[PDB]
């Protein structure tokens, strides 16, 4: 799998292919890893995809809950927080996770990394999964703080259109999502083959 | 009124009643005398008997703790039965901790505790039986009290039980701080001729010493011969 | 009627009577004392117990030793006096084991209240009903006393008395007392007056009375017993100094 | 007859024991909260020095973290507990969220402590009242009240403790948008307030303020007696 | 000729001559210790209304929370001790919310009202579990939502049990409002109807005059998630009475 | 007075009243007789029909314990069903440990004192049913074994439980049922079942009839409807 | 895999640690700090397994802060470290053992400065200078040789950057940039990352 | 007096009998009524539902425990919703288990020890519900009814709750009638029952009555306000 | 030595249609390499508009769906409504995470029509993960059978062919050649195919005969 995630002056641009593979067979190419945990804040998953969807849908449910206690949306660092807390209780079990919980608050936009092993930490760009080396090389050499929202998402499809062609276990759609500050739009789908006729 | 049927009660006055209540069964006790010689202490208690039927050899009065500890009972008999087993219990358990025999201040402060924890419950009764624990630990003769409200005191004599007050007065007038063993046992009983109420036998009393040898319960034939003075 | 058992009861005017009632059992019990001077805090405490035939082989009866650095004294039943000495000794000791540094005097107090406060809230157990001095210097506050209540509320005073005639001690003590000037030979002279005072009998009897001071000396707190022979010079010194007055009348 | 157990409601459903533990409170000494528009300040009176007492150790305001303070009246040993569990909440939140509390969290964590006590016989109600000032992440100030009962309510300003009836008619007349519009004005209002149900003059009044982002400040006593000064004078 | 003994009031687990269990009975007067809520159901929604009935100018008035959002389908109006309601309007919340983890889908007002009523009837010491009240609940709540069936309000009341409502108020002056509802309530009223008549209603039931600050009024139409009107929209309300 | 308000009590003469106000529960319930003779033991339940709506053999009092032994009951019937099942869950575990069919002595007094520790605790009442076993083993031989509220337990070769159980004993007491077989009891439990019962004040009877032994081939079943019949019709004859 | 390096002095401690996190070969991170802020005086420096460096750093920081909350004097930083050496070494062990090497670094105005060093199994050592890391094997042996008990500050940061330069000389993994702090009466003080471009 | 040996389930009266456990009885009196009668192939239960008020729906008397057991409720509404589930979870365990409807008798005798437990210790008060439960089952339909007093009966008809011993009246008059009837029959012969129960000015209307058939091919249905229209119409007018 | 776990084999396949869902299996349980039944269908109608169908180790099929069943009631009690297929999955996925660490060896497809009234088919992982989907092949053949799926029903790999809505004629058509294919080529497969059509009207079984082996 490989997700993308950056922040930029307009906002945080979190991308995604859309294959799972069991083994060598490409179980599905249409495994949609933007989870939307809220209609505020949203979550990737990389690593496996059970532990993934029910631990970050436990955020979920913990989220509205706070929503509704607190009377105000949780904070996304503090969402971070309690999805580490959690999968760090059952750390050693073997719960494969690799996530990129991004959203806005009062803070600003805000990206944060959990991993299962405990880590997390916020950050300009992050990218997980199988392809997120391939990722990396194209989104850092083009990435800026101040970039157009159009370059931006040009950014984040050429970079998972990248690290489709060369890792293996990644392939499928590229699904697009930007957080701006009112709330998570989804800018696009667009099929690996179609990006390269465009590409090249 | 309501305050003195609960344990857990302050009465106005703050008076705990029902530990008062417990005392009053101590003074209804057989009478028990102990004295702190300087070589030795003697403790000894009345064990007069309903019958001639009762076999004396059953049950004693006097037990031994630990080799050097041992304890008298003023109270209701199947209390100090409990007492007993905890304190011979409490002593081999320092044994184990420390490899040392436990020093007899630890015991009664020990035994004291367990008296403490039956009075703070409701569902259960302050234990009836007060206790004269005596012992020679360091080259030193002790003698320490514990009644039922938890609380020890060290006395150098005193006595427990029917016509304790009574008593008690015989021994200020009698006791010497010098008195050797031989001569406080003599002592004792007739602190306890005071209030036997009946020809005072072998069988009728029961008496034990602490020395450097430590506890023993003199046997029928020794205090015959104490008697026969 | 009667809203004053089981001590969870709050009364129509809110007041919790059984720990009232339980205050009420340190005022029979024996004076003690406790004076804080600049050079060292002193605690002293009447030996209400005084039956001849009975033998002082602890270090004191009403005096213990919490800690290197601390000290109380107590007054009320004695049995519950031993389960919070012992609690306190307990108490400080787990600090030193996880800090590595000696119990800062006030916690080592307000942990045994929170102890004291948890029994009254709940329904099964009785109040404790014990009033107790704690004496300590700690290196943030320097030399303290604290005096603790059945309810579990304590508080700093420079000299109090708790027990029998304790408004008397506390009357006396808040004339003569002289703030920032006391010293341990001068307070060890207050506390002979006013346990004078307090006492009945005419004359201290030097048997009857059990006076400790806490000084730091060398770098290390010692909290002594005076012996019998010093606290009889402290009588007959008081002895002659009020005769000294009366003569002058 | 229906007032011996918590857990027994009276024919008209009232619950006489929690009610009975509220008036506990009144006999507790008094304390003022005034929501300043950039600084909150509480302030409660002080009952006698007793002349041999040392008052550091008596301190009815606290701080439950550096954005939170807690003033208290009621049973004093109650409130230390409750303090205390506050204090333990303030930081857990921090190790569970990683975010600092807002004022209404305490306020709702101390509440339910407060609720868990009234709802099972064989526990009594913490006999406290507490008022709760905070500044939240946005910088509004706000001013809770708790009742020995659990229910929490904001209020601009309150008193709680004796002589509470009296100072919230005073505060009642006398706030307004104008009197908190200076941080001293603010803390006049409530020195002032105060005075009107402490029997001596400033030796008995505790005040303190927390500013926007500053920690809690307990006022020197001579920086009350400069602020009794200009208030008697003024009068 | 009186005979007042009572003797089996106190102490529930305890059911008198005629089998009457009292305790859970005087809980339910409890409720009308509290202030008056009224609730209409109608095809275009369900309207909640309460009176807030502020003691003190210096208490803030949004703090007081008589009207509140279990979810966004479903609003609950409470009357009663307010500290118990919180219990209850939070089980009810998270029921809500464990639903949409197990089955991804919304719980009808129905399943949510029987979700909280479960909690209150385990005060009869039903269970063995150390951390339940022993005492009845003494809230009544009135929760309204959209669901598949459409507009619904159910009741429910300290003992328990909980019913459909077309209209029903719950609160001091319940007697009396509900006769009023009686004579007003038509099924076919759109919710600008209900809406001006239970605030009618109110005005008649609070002692104090209506103003926007000392009412909270709520709605779930079909398309919207729960809404409290704003002050400004309170004004605009009660001006038309 | 407040000695009898609770079992944890004793009075000041020594008698702990909860218990026998247990027993008077019994009284109330109709009678129920058990014969044992040499062949086996046959047990009978006066059943009243309190209405024509319940259903005929509904509402059973004897109950089969075990394969071997079976219960009449008689006092407050939720207690003895309750009972009955401590009885079966008893008598699983016997052949679940030991590996067979429990002695009846063994189980009588095993369930005796279940029930005598209700007698003993202030938080729960005796139990208000008292009821009679029996089993026909041919080791053991024919055995009826009948437990108080109390838990006293003791092997009658008859006994009778229930309203009429003075009267009911007079009668059993002429009938050397040593000397009689189990087929022939049956019909003399049904005549003394009809003599007790008391028309006026009962409106109406049916009865049960169950019975263990070297017929049943050691399995306590209920009566065949054509003996039990038969029984019927002899009683009436009888009573004349 | 990380760098931790504590210089004690006469009356300051200076700290510093590299910047970067990182997953098996990409360096997520370049601005991780590794310095959490005990108390106004207190700084630990953790580094360790993932996961376990964080939450073992916040529970002894919160609890180091209800101290002070409690009791209105801030923990000593010799009472801090026996506190954290407490926590650690009962939970080794536990099935739940923090795999954690930690440096406290404080200054108490009775005791003056102090750095304190723990490794994983829990032994605690109060050090003049120390350093936990792959890296410090390298850069230990350079304090050793120009350390001197009685280092000004200015110096100070000198031998920290002649043992950081080491670092970029030699250590196999890529650590760009430090972050240095230095804690005196005054308090933490943080001072100039020294980035080797 | 007698005030005492009646506060709690654990003290027997002077006479053998526990008050508490009585009073409890009375519970089911306080109830609405619910009339449960069986034909050799069905089993039908119908109740007189009671309403708070004009806007407000009748209360549920009739509640689904399994295909092909259901049970009809008169008196504290809780103590059966409580008990229901406990049906509930005890038919759905013998499902997953033995994967076997379980016998009806079954459940009931289940149902009576859960039941007897609050009677002897003292805790928890006795249930103060009286269930009617009919099913189908291999054996046959059958129709029991659970006294708040554990004890159960099986019966050829029964109705428990308010005024009931009318109903029970009529019932045994037209019993014998009832054993070969057609469903409609039942049902208008249980209709008529309930109908002795309500007040003379009352009339048994769609709104208050509820009617819940189990039979060999029949699963448990409550048949309610608009369904009940077909059994009702059928019916004449009150003698 | 004990494994918890056999491959009892087994292909389940499940086909959406704008308004009806087919979910089709073999009928073969085969341990290791001998037949322990020919006639053990793996498809189960869980409720009228729903068909699960499960794979893989049967002892855990034959639990899950008794769990299913039962928990199928439970909601229908509490919640006076039947569980949509949606619900059904969601339920799923949550049941087998419960088991994350000791897992159920079953790889289960659930087929069935949705609120709308159009034909929904969810596949799940063997932890839980779901995926709405328009046709999935699980089981020993997935392999086999979901290429030829992907080039028929979703013109994947096709150039200027059109792009019709599948019919239930032609669906059936599919799911008896994909199956006849498998059991030509995977050993596992076999002995009968049951399908199921879940339409408006309700669950329809047809069962034909593939090859014995």
């Amino acid at each position: 799998t490989t997700t993308l995630a950056f922040k930029f002056r307009h906002g945080v641009i979190v991308a995604a292919d859309s294959r799972a593979t069991a083994g060598a067979y490409i179980a599905s190419q249409t495994v949609k890893k933007v989870i939307e945990i809220n209609p505020y804040l949203l979550g990737t998953m990389a690593g496996g995809a059970a532990d993934c969807s029910f631990w970050e849908r436990l955020l979920a449910r913990q989220c509205r809950i706070y929503e509704l206690r607190n009377k105000e949306r949780i904070s996304v660092a503090a969402a971070s927080k309690l999805l580490a807390n959690m999968v760090y209780q059952y750390k050693g079990m073997g719960l494969s996770m690799g996530t990129m919980i991004c959203g806005w608050d009062k803070r600003g936009p805000g990206l944060y990394y959990v991993d299962s092993e405990g880590n997390r930490i916020s950050g300009a760009t992050f990218s997980v999964g199988s392809g997120s080396v391939y990722a990396y090389g194209v989104m850092d050499r083009g990435y800026s703080y101040d970039l157009e929202v159009e370059q931006a998402y040009d950014l984040a499809r050429r970079a998972i259109y990248q690290a489709t062609y060369r890792d293996a276990y990644s392939g499928g759609a590229v699904n697009l999502y930007h957080v701006r500050e009112d709330g998570w739009i989804r800018v696009s789908s667009d099929n690996v083959a179609d990006l390269h006729e465009k590409y090249s | 009124r309501g305050y003195s049927f609960s344990l857990t009660t302050f009465s106005p006055s703050g008076k705990l009643v029902q530990i008062e209540y417990a005392l009053a069964a101590v003074a209804g006790g057989a009478p028990s005398v102990g004295i702190k010689a300087a070589n030795g202490v003697v403790l000894a208690t009345e064990k007069k008997q309903k019958s001639i039927l009762y076999d004396e050899r059953s049950v004693h009065k006097v037990e031994p703790i630990t080799k050097h500890i041992g304890l008298v009972y003023s109270g209701m008999g199947p209390d100090y039965r409990v007492l007993v087993h905890r304190a011979r219990k409490l002593a081999q358990q320092y044994y184990l901790v420390y490899q040392e025999p436990i020093p007899t201040a630890q015991l009664v402060q020990r035994v004291a505790s367990v008296m403490q924890e039956y009075t703070q419950s409701g569902g259960v009764r302050p234990f009836g039986v007060s206790l004269l624990i005596c012992g020679w630990n360091e080259g030193r003769p002790y003698l320490f009290q514990s009644d039922p409200s938890g609380a020890y005191f060290a006395w150098k004599a005193t006595a427990m039980g029917k016509n304790y007050v009574n008593g008690k007065t015989f021994l200020e007038k009698r006791y010497n701080e010098d008195l050797e063993l031989e001569d406080a046992i003599h002592t004792a009983i007739l602190t306890l001729k005071e209030s036997f109420e009946g020809q005072m036998t072998e069988d009728n009393i029961e008496v034990g010493i602490c020395n450097e040898a430590g506890f023993r319960r003199l046997t029928p034939t020794e205090v015959k011969d104490y008697l026969a003075a | 009627r009667r809203y004053d058992s089981r001590t969870t009861i709050f009364s129509p005017e809110g007041r919790l009577y059984q720990v009232e009632y339980a205050m009420e059992a340190i005022g029979h019990a024996g004076t003690c004392l406790g004076i804080l001077a600049n050079d060292g805090v002193l605690l002293a405490a009447e030996r209400r117990n005084i039956h001849k035939l009975l033998d002082e082989v602890f270090f004191s009866e009403k005096i213990y030793k919490l800690n290197e650095d601390m000290a109380c004294s107590v007054a009320g039943i004695t049995s519950d006096a031993n389960v919070l000495t012992n609690e306190l000794r307990l108490i400080a000791q787990r600090y030193l084991l996880q800090y590595q540094e000696p119990i800062p005097c006030e916690q080592l107090v307000t942990a045994l209240c929170d102890i004291k406060q948890a029994y009254t809230q709940f329904g099964g157990k009785r109040p404790f009903g014990v009033s107790l001095l704690y004496i300590g210097w700690d290196k943030h506050y320097g030399f303290q006393l604290y005096q603790s209540d059945p309810s579990g509320n304590y508080g700093g005073w420079k000299a109090t008395c708790i027990g029998n005639n304790s408004a008397a001690a506390v009357s006396m003590l808040k004339q003569d007392y002289k703030e920032g000037e006391m010293t341990l030979k001068s307070a060890l002279a207050l506390a002979i007056k006013v346990l004078n005072k307090t006492m009945d009998v005419s004359k201290l009897s030097a048997e009857k009375v059990e006076i400790a001071t806490l000084t730091r000396e060398n770098g290390k707190t010692v909290i002594r017993v005076l012996k019998q022979k010093e606290v009889e010079q402290l009588i007959k010194k008081h002895e002659e100094e009020e005769a000294k007055a009366e003569r002058e009348k | 007859s229906y007032d011996r157990a918590i857990t027994v409601f009276s024919p008209d459903g009232h619950l006489f024991q929690v009610e009975y533990a509220q008036e506990a409170v009144k006999k507790g000494s008094t304390a003022v909260g005034v929501r300043g528009r950039d600084i909150v300040v509480l302030g409660v009176e002080k009952k006698s020095v007793a002349k041999l007492q040392d008052e550091r150790t008596v301190r009815k305001i606290c701080a439950l973290d550096d954005n939170v303070c807690m003033a208290f009246a009621g049973l004093t040993a109650d409130a230390r507990i409750v303090i205390n569990r506050a204090r333990v909440e303030c930081q857990s939140h921090r190790l569970t969220v990683e975010d600092p509390v807002t004022v209404e969290y305490i306020t709702r964590y101390i509440a339910s402590l407060k609720q868990r006590y009234t709802q099972s016989n064989g526990r009594r109600p913490f006999g406290i009242s507490a008022l709760i000032v905070g500044f939240d992440f946005d910088g509004t100030p706000r001013l809770y009240q708790t009742d020995p009962s659990g229910t929490y309510h904001a209020w601009k300003a309150n008193a709680i403790g004796r002589g509470a009836k009296s100072v919230r008619e005073f505060l009642e007349k006398n706030y307004t948008d104008e009197a908190i519009e200076t941080d001293d004005l603010t803390i006049k209002l409530v020195i002032k307030a105060l005075l009107e149900v402490v029997q001596s003059g400033g030796k008995n009044i505790e005040l303190a303020v927390m500013r926007r982002d500053q920690s809690l400040k307990i006022l020197n006593p001579e920086e009350i007696e400069k602020y009794v000064a200009e208030i008697e004078k003024e009068k | 000729m009186f005979l007042t003994r009572s003797e089996y009031d106190r102490g529930v687990n305890t059911f008198s001559p005629e089998g009457r269990l009292f305790q859970v009975e005087y809980a339910i007067e409890a409720i009308k210790l509290g202030s008056t809520a009224i609730g209409i159901q109608t095809s275009e929604g369900v309207c909640l209304a309460v009176e807030k009935r502020i003691t003190s100018p210096l208490m803030e008035p949004s703090s007081i929370e008589k009207i509140v959002e279990i979810d966004a389908h479903i609003g609950c109006a409470m009357s009663g001790l307010i500290a118990d309601a919180k219990t209850l309007i939070d089980k009810a919340r998270v029921e809500t919310q464990n639903h949409w983890f197990t089955y991804n889908e919304t719980m009808t007002v129905e399943s949510v009202t029987q979700a909280v009523s479960n909690l209150a009837l385990q005060f009869g010491e039903e269970d063995a579990d150390p951390g339940a009240m022993s005492r009845p609940f003494g809230v009544a709540l009135l929760f309204g939502g959209v669901d598949e069936k459409g507009p619904q309000l159910f009741h429910m009341d300290p003992s328990g049990t909980f019913v459909q409502c077309d209209a029903r108020a719950i609160g001091s002056a319940s007697e009396g409002a509900q006769s009023s509802l009686q004579e007003v309530y038509h099924k076919s009223m759109t919710l600008k109807e209900a809406i001006k008549s239970s605030l009618i209603i109110l005005k008649q039931v609070m002692e104090e005059k209506l103003n926007a600050t000392n009412i909270e009024l709520a709605t779930v139409q079909p398309g919207q998630n729960f809404h409290m009107f704003t002050k400004e929209e309170l004004e605009e309300v009660i001006k038309d009475i | 007075t407040g000695y009898d308000l609770s079992a944890s009590t004793f009075s000041p003469d020594g008698r702990v009243f909860q218990v026998e106000y247990a027993m008077k529960a019994v009284e109330n319930s109709s009678t129920a007789i058990g014969i044992r003779c040499k062949d086996g033991v046959v047990f009978g339940v006066e059943k009243l029909v309190l209405s024509k709506l319940y259903e005929e053999g509904s509402n059973k009092r004897l109950f089969n314990v075990d394969r071997h032994v079976g219960m009449a009951v008689a006092g407050l019937l939720a207690d003895a069903r309750s009972l009955a099942d401590i009885a079966r869950e008893e008598a699983s575990n016997f052949r679940s440990n030991f590996g067979y069919n429990i002695p009846l002595k063994h189980l009588a007094d095993r369930v005796a004192m279940y029930v005598h520790a209700y007698t003993l605790y202030s938080a729960v009442r005796p139990f208000g049913c008292s009821f009679m076993l029996g089993s026909y083993s041919v080791n053991d031989g024919a055995q009826l074994y009948m437990i108080d509220p109390s838990g006293v337990s003791y092997g009658y070769w008859g006994c009778a439980i229930g309203k009429a159980r003075q009267a009911a004993k007079t009668e059993i007491e002429k009938l050397q049922m040593k000397e009689m077989t189990c087929r022939d009891i049956v019909k003399e439990v049904a005549k003394i079942i009809y003599i007790v019962h008391d028309e006026v004040k009962d409106k109406a009877f049916e009865l049960e009839l169950s019975w263990v032994g070297e017929l049943t081939n050691g399995r306590h079943e209920i009566v065949p409807k054509d003996i039990r019949e038969e029984a019927e019709k002899y009683a009436k004859e009888s009573l004349k | 895999m990380e760098y931790l390096i504590g210089i004690q002095g006469p009356d300051y401690v200076l700290v510093a640690s590299d910047r970067v996190a990182a997953s098996n070969i990409v360096q997520m991170k370049d601005d991780h700090d590794k310095m959490f802020k005990m108390s106004e005086k207190i700084l630990l420096l953790c580094v360790g397994e993932a996961g376990d460096t964080v939450q073992f750093a916040e529970y002894i920081q919160k609890n180091v802060q209800l101290y002070k909350m409690r009791n209105g004097y801030e923990l000593s930083p010799t009472a801090a470290a026996n506190f954290t050496r407490r926590n650690l070494a009962d939970c080794l062990r536990s099935r739940t053992p923090y795999h954690v090497n930690l440096l406290l670094a404080g200054y108490d105005e009775h005791e003056g400065p102090a750095l304190y060093y723990m490794d994983y199994l829990a032994a605690l050592a109060k050090a003049p200078f120390a350093a936990h890391g792959y890296g410090a094997f390298l850069t230990l042996s350079i304090l050793d040789r120009y350390y001197t008990p009685t280092i000004s500050r200015e110096r100070a940061v000198e031998l920290l950057r002649k043992c950081l330069e080491e670092l970029q000389k030699r250590f196999i993994l890529n650590l760009p940039t430090f972050s240095v702090r230095i804690i005196d009466k005054n308090g933490i003080h943080d001072l100039d990352n020294i980035s080797f471009p | 007096f007698r005030n005492q040996y009646d506060n709690d389930v654990t003290v027997w009266s002077p006479q053998g009998r526990i008050h508490q456990i009585e009073y409890a009885m009375e519970a089911v009196k306080q109830g609405s009524a619910t009339v449960g009668l069986k034909s050799k192939t069905h089993a039908v239960l119908v109740a007189l539902k009671r309403a708070q008020s004009e806007l407000a729906a009748h209360q549920k008397k009739i509640l689904h425990v399994d295909n092909h057991i259901g049970i009809s409720i008169a008196g504290l509404t809780a103590d059966a919703r409580l008990l229901c589930n406990f049906m509930r979870q005890e038919c759905l365990d013998s499902r997953f288990v033995f994967d076997r409807p379980l016998p009806v008798s079954r459940l009931v005798s289940l149902i009576g020890s859960k039941t007897q437990i609050p009677t002897q210790r003292y805790g928890r008060r006795p249930y103060g519900v009286g269930l009617l439960i009919a099913g189908y089952d291999d054996m046959g339909p059958h129709i029991f009814q659970t006294c708040p007093s554990a004890n159960y009966f099986d019966c050829r008809a029964m109705s428990i709750g308010a005024r009931s011993q009318s109903a029970r009246t009529y019932l045994e008059r037209h019993m014998s009638e009832f054993m070969e009837c057609n469903l409609n029959e039942l049902v208008k012969h249980g209709l008529r029952a309930l109908r002795e129960t309500l007040p003379a000015e009352q009339d048994l209307t769609t709104k208050n009555v509820s009617i819940g058939i189990v039979g060999k091919d029949l699963e448990f249905t409550i048949y309610d306000d608009d369904d009940v229209s077909p059994f009702l119409e059928g019916l004449e007018e009150r003698p | 030595r004990f494994s918890p776990y056999v491959f009892n084999g087994g292909t389940i396949l499940a086909i959406a249609g704008e308004d009806f869902a087919i979910v089709a299996s073999d009928t073969r349980l085969s341990e290791g390499f001998s037949i322990h039944t020919r006639d053990s269908p793996k498809c189960y109608k869980l409720t009228d508009k729903t068909v699960i169908g499960c794979s893989g180790f049967h002892g855990d099929c034959l639990t899950l769906t008794k769990i299913i069943e039962a928990r199928l009631k439970m909601y229908k009690h509490s919640n006076n409504k039947a569980m949509t297929t949606g619900a059904i999955a969601a339920m799923l996925s949550t049941i087998l995470y419960s088991r994350r660490f000791f897992p159920y060896y079953v790889y289960n497809i659930i087929g069935g029509l949705d609120e709308e009234g159009k034909g929904a088919v969810y596949s799940f992982d063997p932890v839980g993960s779901y995926q709405r989907d328009s046709f999935k092949a699980g089981g020993s053949a997935s392999a086999m059978l979901q290429p030829l799926l992907d080039n028929q029903v979703g013109f994947k790999n096709m150039q200027n062919v059109e792009h019709v809505p599948l019919s239930l004629d032609r669906a059936m058509r599919l799911v008896k050649d994909v199956f006849i294919s498998a059991a030509e080529r995977d050993v596992y497969t076999g002995d009968a195919l049951r399908i199921c059509i879940v339409t408006k009207e309700g669950i329809r079984e047809e069962t034909v005969s593939l090859r014995k082996d």
